[PDB]
């Protein structure tokens, strides 16, 4: 019906300044507003601000003082937004609001916009394996742990997507500006150690490709 | 500004069961020239963009199936679901259009069900860990339900509770369970100043918490 195009995820460091756009199509961009929505934690999600592309009507939050400036395109049809002074809790998912009607408000597929003072590293991994030589247990799980990459993501799988079933991977943290995941499955006492295992991650950002054989 | 409060924060429920959401506003929301209430609900997929359910607390919009309806004016807020399906994973928000800033919900979201308990996953560390001069010991919590779990890392006997990283993830689309995570990571000299490391971890569905530890020498 109403397409909102919005740019891709963006790698700024702390001090610059971003743009944000918001392409628009299918209507005309002299009836309707624009708001913007920002995604925080998660779940919560926190107002902006709107602007009016006719009369240059333009509304700010309290948290968004001296940070947000709108400004619309009346000759390209679409939105922009850019931020001054990024800090390290502007670390969010910010979507455009189309203001159509009170009774239907379409949305963008959001923009990723990580902060930090960074530089992409190879990720090192290590094999993870149990120390003790009997279990009561007949399933034996394993693990392999990724720390020391720059930036997400990182996709992990096991012995080459064959070990489909089981998996579980855990989001990552971010310590020390840089984040650390891990995985686990769960494998039967008939293979290991008689049949070996391997760990593949991939990080496209890098080109690298570490295999760990367990 | 008008500040807005949902109750409760997480439930969980079966397929086909009714669901209930309460959205609480601290002024008025009703404008009395057109009766109208100036809030809708909102519905966001893990993965895409939020979506509109009900407009005028009321009332249903068009591509909305029947089973989402809503009541309520004024002050009190509800939107009852008839019989929840498979794709109703979803989060819910509530906003006013009332008065100028716009301010949002706190979320909802709704779980599946039940009875999952894990008993070992403890792992020691590996010898590539030492030879880059740190060390990391790993607790991971899986097939665990409820998500409300709370760990603890003993060392020796005695409590630590810094460098503990915890990661929660989401529920399983297979068993319709949980994985969790903790991390404690530390330096290589006090790796080799202590023995035994003990991984705490304390159940709703136990009358008595699980222990388990493993020896480095």
């Amino acid at each position: 019906e109403v397409q909102l195009q919005q740019s891709g995820p963006e790698l700024v460091k702390p001090g610059a300044s971003v743009k944000i756009s918001c392409k628009t199509s299918g209507y005309t961009f002299t009836e309707y507003t624009m708001y913007w929505v920002k995604q925080s934690h998660g779940q919560s999600l926190e107002w902006i601000g709107g602007i009016n592309p006719n009369i240059d009507d333009t509304t700010y939050n309290q948290n968004f003082k001296d940070k947000a400036t709108l400004t619309v395109d009346k000759s390209s049809s679409t939105a922009y937004m850019e931020f001054r002074s990024l800090t390290f809790d502007d670390s969010a998912v910010y979507y455009c609001a189309r203001d159509d009607k009170a009774s239907f408000a379409f949305w963008g597929q959001g923009t990723l916009v990580t902060v930090s003072a960074a530089k992409t590293t190879p990720p090192s991994v290590y094999p993870l394996a149990p120390g003790s030589a009997a279990q009561t247990n007949s399933m034996v799980t394993l693990g392999c742990l990724v720390k020391g990459y720059f930036p997400e993501p990182v996709t992990v799988t096991w012995n080459s997507g064959s070990l489909s079933s089981g998996v579980h991977t855990f989001p990552a943290v971010l310590q020390s500006d840089l984040y650390t995941l891990s995985s686990s499955v769960t494998v039967p006492s008939s293979t290991w150690p008689s049949e070996t295992v391997t760990c593949n991650v991939a990080h496209p950002a890098s080109s690298t490709k570490v295999d760990k054989k367990i | 500004d008008i500040v807005m409060s949902q109750s409760p924060s997480s439930l969980a429920v079966s397929d086909g069961e009714r669901v209930t959401l309460t959205c609480k506003s601290s002024q008025s929301l009703l404008y009395s020239t057109n009766q109208k209430n100036y809030l809708a609900w909102y519905q966001q997929k893990p993965g895409q963009s939020p979506k509109l359910l009900i407009y005028w607390a009321s009332s249903r919009e068009s591509g909305v199936p029947d089973r989402f309806t809503g009541s309520g004016s004024g002050t009190d807020f509800t939107l009852t679901i008839s019989s929840v399906k498979a794709e109703d994973l979803a989060v819910y928000y509530c906003q006013q259009y009332y008065s100028y800033p716009l301010t949002f919900g706190a979320g909802t979201k709704l779980e599946l069900r039940a009875d999952a308990a894990p008993t070992v996953s403890i792992f020691p560390p590996s010898s590539e860990q030492l030879t880059s001069g740190g060390a990391s010991v790993v607790c991971f919590l899986n097939n665990f339900y409820p998500k409300d779990i709370n760990v603890k890392w003993k060392i020796d006997g005695s409590e630590r509770q810094n460098g503990v990283l915890n990661s929660w993830t989401d529920q399983d689309s297979k068993d319709s369970t949980y994985s969790m995570s903790s991390t404690l990571t530390l330096t290589k000299d006090e790796y080799e100043r202590h023995n035994s490391y003990t991984c705490e971890a304390t159940h709703k569905t136990s009358t008595s918490p699980i222990v388990k530890s493993f020896n480095r020498n």
